[PDB]
RNA sequence: CGAUGAUUUUUGCCCUGCACAUUUUAGAUGGAUACGAAUAAGACUUUUUAGUCGCUGGACCAUAGCAGGCUGGCAACGGUGCGCUUAGCGGAAAGGCUUUGUGCGCUUGCCGGCGGAUAGCAAUGUCAACAUGCGCGGGGAUAAAUCCUUUGCAUACGACUUAG
RNA sequence: CAUCGGUUUGGAGCGGCAGGAUAAUGGCGGAGGAAUGUGGCACGGCUUCUGCUGUGUGUUAUAGCCUCUGACGAUACUGCCA
């Protein structure tokens, strides 16, 4: 239909300063600094003042204008990734055997290294990714605690130690083991 | 503070000043489409026409109602001097000069050329001792 | 329309089909027609679609003997240089002399480093495609295919254009001195007259 | 239609064409990958083939029926006396592949390497590299600036080196020289190596340890022409097959109408050029050693 | 086509039973009067028990816009032949012709629905004169207040083949 | 000084043509700056050269000429349709003419 | 396609400064006039708020003089050609890009004096870079391969590995 | 090269005449009306009210527009020019 404009209004919390040039967003906030390429989307951007700014999508179809709420959310994430954290809670399913999960340094590399899923002899081995911190939850039992700034890479080494842990050969639904994401929120608690 | 750059882009509006056939002013009255326009001028007739044959320039009609006649247009016109904004653009300027050059005789671009020999030598004297 | 010695197309940000056909006219008419840069070139559609043609050009080869078959290059050079070929009746003597008008190249070797570059905007992929659209770039292409030396290239295109720079930046200072010099002696006898002339 | 039953193909598309190798002295094809890290040193070595022989050895394979009892093995005899460094070439990396850029000699070169460049050494003058000897006059600052060009401009060195094919019960007096690629240091180090060890023997034992695996370049043995029964293993035909049975019996369908180049057929067999990997090390034998 | 809006008149022939037949009026959108004549006697004959052996043309003449640049939303009642069926449908254009609505709605059902001119009967015409009229999203966002929009990434169109500087999409 | 050039730069392009008989009779010209009718228009009935090198010398010149002029446009692109009193030779496509500037009208 | 060794004691070969004459041309006829990158972006000034530039190369450089002759003056101490000469950078196919001093010219930056006719009213009206040969001049260097015999790491014959 | 005759392709060609709704428009005048409501007025969010702006009201005010119409005056288009 080319709906002849679409906005959207990003919401900037008080110390925190975004910063937009040639679609590279350059996110500031107490907690540190994230950085994001759009180079791949054709918005344009207005700062209203200091507490908002204008996305705006001209003369865009229907898939172009879907882009524009995306591009929002994006930077909302980064925004909220810079002011309060993101926590994700992971959680050990196990019937019989203990999965034996360590932070270990090989290379000088950080390593999240699963043993004993489902009795295997194999050690399963996650990188960890740059600005993630893996923790062993000491207050809950069997809990792996993903934080960092940004979201798209803590849920992404979620994602890589939950996806690691899958079962093959066995009827998944009888054999319920492995680490899942139990509890998506933020590292300061709302 | 934010610090976001924002496009300097030129606007389909009421009160765009565009040029017609790369020669004759004109302003938009009202929007038909994402492609089509009303526009008018004093030395144009008001026609409709398609935004891929005019180009927008840089200046605007300030307060020009939307649909207005050619009466209330030209009035407007006059009133803003928009003829004089034009040809004080470098954009005119270079169109002008163009046109002079595009009318100079033999004779006159010998003489173009005399004038420039004598230019540069000036100008060579004036670079090699600063 | 002027009639070059030589044309140096860069062919960064060109559509490999539409600047094939425009060099193919070219070099048939007589031009002499060089192309850089032949790793920056473009083809419309994502990289996965121009890969799995390319995979099809690489089905065909003659049974009997392999050696006889289509040769697949894989040079971006050499995948413009079949482009043009396909369009250059290039079995005469006359398409062989028109073939013979053209070079293609990867990266700016010498002498056509210090030499001036055009571009051909009815060709420009970021002049004819719509701007959503998907592309590949040739270099990206030939290296998943089989091309050895893309890191070759852009580590020489690195080196050529520090040294590109330094010519810019002491172009640019010679030119705001002669700006300078060319201001001293404007309103003068000779610079009022070229002014009413147009100049 | 099918075969009617189904049977792997005879011998292997991948060592194609079965032609005579080009030349005598394998070529190595690709040098170990070089790490900057590591110490200057030679990647290659030639020497020349004695004999076989055998072993005994305790076997160390644990998990094995025969760990920590003794096997007896075939082996190979490999002469290799000192290789002798006379040169250095400089690679430069290009968008069409590596080009030498400058090859730097020794000031003298023994007769056995100087006779390599001859095919009619008794008829000559024995002019080779004289001049070049004469570079070397008071300064050699010729030579300098070439190697100042290598260590400019190279990113792959390697040496050049030519066999004492004189200390070999081989009547054969040409020298085989061939170049090999210094891996280790930086191009400067490279370079600094190699005009430091001109005319200077090197030997297997600064090249290979024991226990390592190594590979082996070399034309295998030359059988001449040779029917497809032997080329290639395919099966004799019936005693009473009319015309003979050392022959493939198909060599292709209607349709092509052509002969494949998949099909086997008669033709030379043997002295191919062949690249063999990880053959063990049990010895590095010294000359000066009467056990 | 290229079209223009006729007034064709036209009637049965008289008769001495008839001396005096009605006369009919159909609008007429046809690029000339000989199609313009065509188009008539093909809409009577679906509507009435005349020939144009039997009829008569009385009058054809064209009808120019009243307000040739006052920009209008004109809503136009279709009546189409899709591969399958038959079809009613209204749309709306934006112009300051009535022709050049008709004009482009004939392109519009080429490009969205492959309906040929044959396919197609014009119901009516309508000039939409209540922005409440208005039921079509696509014309009714450029009736809002103020309107106004860029034309981002222009390409300028070049008399040579070879240009000498960077291209720009500015404007 | 440096220029001495009263012709404008042409090239021999093509013959008269379908896709598959030509006709040696009428050469198309490409006439260098010219790029619509309304441009080429300029040179109709303009004689034009085609100026080569021969193995004999004539008078002692080993320069020989054939001479046409320029009778139509062709096409939508500035090219132009000339006649030669000698058919040029098919090995001169691509060859450069000259374009004299008499007639002259101006 | 590259690197490298040696290149005929023959009046043969190489390099080089000319001079002349020839063969050829897929086609000279002022100049192939050098950032990079983005394109929902670039670049100036203040201030990062804002204003300005583009909207094509119809540009830029060069361009006057018997295809450009012979002479004089003024103003400047510049521009340009050639020859030596200084230093630096360039290996992707560098073979080019700068640079120092010096000498000889020209200079249309300005103003002078003399010459061109008859090629007849046009006739490409002949003006270029590449190559080769030939005369001189100045330097320079002073081989191999094949056949043949031999070998057997090779082999139908050629070819190959050796030795002489 | 000039002029002529035959054929033919053109020009950013120029002028005169006719027709149509004796074009429709537009401009000028009069009458009426409305909103994507100008000024004003009344409440507001950010503005030292710095095209400030939003929402209501109503009908030209410190912008204008639409419809009908009265007397003129053109142009487009299509034809004709021996
Ligand atoms: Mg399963
Ligand atoms: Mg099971
Ligand atoms: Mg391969
Ligand atoms: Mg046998
Ligand atoms: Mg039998
Ligand atoms: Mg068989
Ligand atoms: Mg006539
Ligand atoms: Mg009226
Ligand atoms: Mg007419």
């Amino acid at each position: 239909m080319k709906y002849i404009q679409t906005d959207q209004i990003l919401d900037i919390p008080e110390g925190v300063t975004v910063d937009i040039k040639a679609r590279v967003v350059k996110v500031t906030g107490p907690r540190g600094e994230l950085t994001k390429d759009l180079k791949h989307i054709d918005v344009t951007f207005n700062k209203i003042n200091n507490r908002a700014i204008k996305i705006t999508v001209h003369n865009g179809d229907r898939k172009h204008v879907a882009a524009l709420r995306t591009v929002k959310s994006l930077i909302a994430n980064l925004i909220t990734g810079v002011t309060k954290g993101y926590k994700y809670k992971m959680r050990f399913v196990y019937a019989h055997f203990p999965i034996n999960v360590n932070i270990i340094k090989k290379d000088g590399q950080d390593y999240v290294e699963i043993r004993n899923f489902l009795g295997e002899k194999r050690v399963r081995e996650v990188k960890i990714h740059e600005g993630v911190t893996m923790e062993i939850s000491s207050t809950q039992k069997d809990e792996l605690i993903v934080s960092g700034n940004s979201l798209e890479a803590v849920s992404q080494n979620a994602a890589d130690i939950q996806q690691i842990c899958r079962v093959r050969n066995k009827d998944i639904r009888k054999f319920l083991d492995g680490i899942y994401v139990s509890e998506r929120g933020t590292i300061v608690e709302e | 503070s934010s610090t976001v750059k924002a496009a300097n882009w030129r606007f389909v509006e009421v009160g765009r000043v565009v040029l017609v056939d790369n020669k004759e002013l004109a302003t938009i009255v009202e929007i038909i489409d994402q492609k089509r326009v009303l526009i008018d001028g004093p030395k144009i007739q008001r026609q409709a026409i398609a935004l891929a044959k005019i180009v927008l320039t840089p200046i605007v009609l300030p307060n020009l109602p939307r649909g207005s006649r050619t009466a209330t247009v030209t009035k407007k016109w006059a009133a803003a001097d928009i003829d004089a904004k034009w040809a004080a653009s470098g954009w005119a300027k270079k169109l002008a000069n163009k046109e002079r050059r595009s009318q100079l005789s033999d004779f006159e671009r010998f003489q173009v050329m005399v004038l420039k020999k004598q230019r540069r030598f000036a100008t060579k004297k004036a670079l090699v001792k600063a | 329309s002027s009639f070059e010695k030589v044309v140096v197309i860069d062919g960064k940000g060109h559509l490999l089909g539409r600047l094939a056909s425009i060099v193919s006219k070219q070099i048939l008419n007589g031009q002499k027609v060089v192309v850089v840069r032949c790793e920056e070139l473009n083809i419309s559609g994502e990289f996965f679609r121009n890969k799995l043609k390319y995979h099809d050009y690489l089905r065909k080869a003659t049974r009997y003997n392999k050696k006889k078959g289509p040769f697949h290059f894989r040079a971006p050079s050499r995948i413009l240089y079949k482009a043009i070929r396909g369009m250059i009746p290039h079995k005469t003597a006359r398409g062989k002399a028109a073939l013979e008008r053209l070079k293609v190249f990867e990266g700016v070797p010498p002498p056509y480093d210090k030499k001036k570059r055009v571009v051909v905007p009815q060709a420009l992929r970021v002049l004819r495609l719509k701007p959503g659209r998907k592309y590949t770039t040739v270099g990206k292409l030939s290296s998943a295919v089989g091309w050895k030396y893309e890191s070759v290239v852009e580590k020489l295109e690195e080196k050529r254009k520090v040294q590109s720079a330094e010519y810019y930046a002491k172009k640019k200072a010679l030119t705001k001195k002669l700006n300078a010099a060319k201001a001293s002696t404007a309103e003068s006898e000779a610079a009022q007259k070229l002014a009413a002339f147009g100049y | 239609s099918h075969r009617k039953y189904e049977a792997p193909r005879h011998g292997s598309l991948g060592f194609l064409p079965r032609k005579r190798a080009a030349k005598q002295r394998g070529r190595v094809k690709s040098f170990p990958k070089d790490v900057k890290s590591k110490p200057v040193a030679l990647t290659a070595f030639l020497g020349y083939k004695a004999g076989m022989t055998t072993i005994v050895r305790d076997l160390d394979r644990p998990g094995s029926k025969m760990h920590k009892r003794e096997v007896v093995e075939a082996a190979t005899v490999v002469d290799t006396p000192p290789m002798v460094v006379v040169g250095v070439v400089g690679y430069v990396e290009t968008p069409r592949g590596l080009r030498s850029l400058t090859t730097v000699w020794a000031e003298h070169l023994s007769e056995e390497v100087r006779r390599r460049f001859y095919k009619n050494w008794y008829k000559s003058k024995k002019k080779a590299f004289t001049k070049y000897s004469g570079k070397y006059a008071t300064d050699a600052k010729q030579v300098e600036t070439e190697l100042a060009r290598i260590k400019k401009y190279a990113s792959v060195v390697r040496v050049l080196a030519h066999t004492q094919i004189k200390k070999t019960p081989l009547s054969q007096k040409k020298a085989h020289l061939a170049e090999i690629q210094i891996n280790g240091g930086s191009v400067s180090d490279k370079v600094d190596w190699a005009k430091e060890h001109f005319e200077k023997e090197v030997s297997v034992d600064s090249v290979f340890e024991q226990d390592e695996m190594i590979d082996v370049i070399a034309v295998t043995k030359g059988h001449g022409f040779e029917g497809v029964t032997h080329r290639w293993g395919t099966k004799k035909l019936p005693r009473k097959t009319h015309r003979g049975l050392r022959k493939v019996a198909c060599i292709g369908a209607w349709h092509p109408a052509n002969v494949n180049w998949t099909v086997a057929r008669a033709g030379q067999n043997g002295y191919h050029h062949r690249t063999s990997i990880n053959h063990k090390v049990y010895r590095v034998g010294k000359g000066t050693d009467e056990a | 086509s290229r079209l223009n809006e006729y007034q064709v008149i036209g009637r049965n022939l008289p008769t001495e039973s008839v001396p005096e037949p009605k006369l009919f009026r159909m609008r007429i959108f046809a690029p000339n009067t000989v199609v313009a004549k065509s188009r008539y006697w093909y809409f009577l004959q679906k509507l009435h028990k005349v020939k144009k052996a039997s009829g008569e043309i009385v009058s054809v003449n064209i009808i120019s816009e009243a307000k040739p640049t006052k920009v209008k939303t004109f809503g136009i009642w279709l009546r189409y032949e899709s591969r399958s069926g038959i079809h009613n449908m209204y749309k709306e254009y934006r112009d300051v012709t009535r022709v050049g609505a008709v004009e482009t709605m004939y392109q519009d059902l080429a490009a969205r629905h492959r309906a040929r001119f044959r396919s197609i009967h014009i119901l009516k015409v309508v000039e939409l004169e209540k922005t409440d009229d208005v039921k079509r999203q696509y014309v009714k966002q450029f009736l809002t207040k103020d309107l106004k929009f860029p034309l981002p990434h222009r390409v300028q169109k070049s008399k040579k083949l070879f240009q000498a500087t960077a291209p720009t999409t500015f404007y | 000084a440096e220029s001495h050039r009263l012709y404008v730069k042409g090239k021999h392009i093509s013959y008269q043509r379908s896709k598959s008989v030509t006709n040696p009779n009428v050469s198309l010209i490409q006439i260098e700056g010219v790029a619509s009718p309304k441009d080429a228009k300029f040179y109709l009935g303009k004689r034009i050269a085609y100026v080569y090198r021969a193995p004999k010398e004539i008078r002692g010149s080993k320069i020989r000429v054939i001479w046409g002029k320029v009778t139509r446009t062709h096409g939508n692109n500035g090219l132009v349709r000339a006649n030669f009193k000698k058919n040029l030779p098919p090995k001169t496509f691509g060859a450069s003419v000259r374009i004299m500037l008499y007639p002259s009208n101006i």
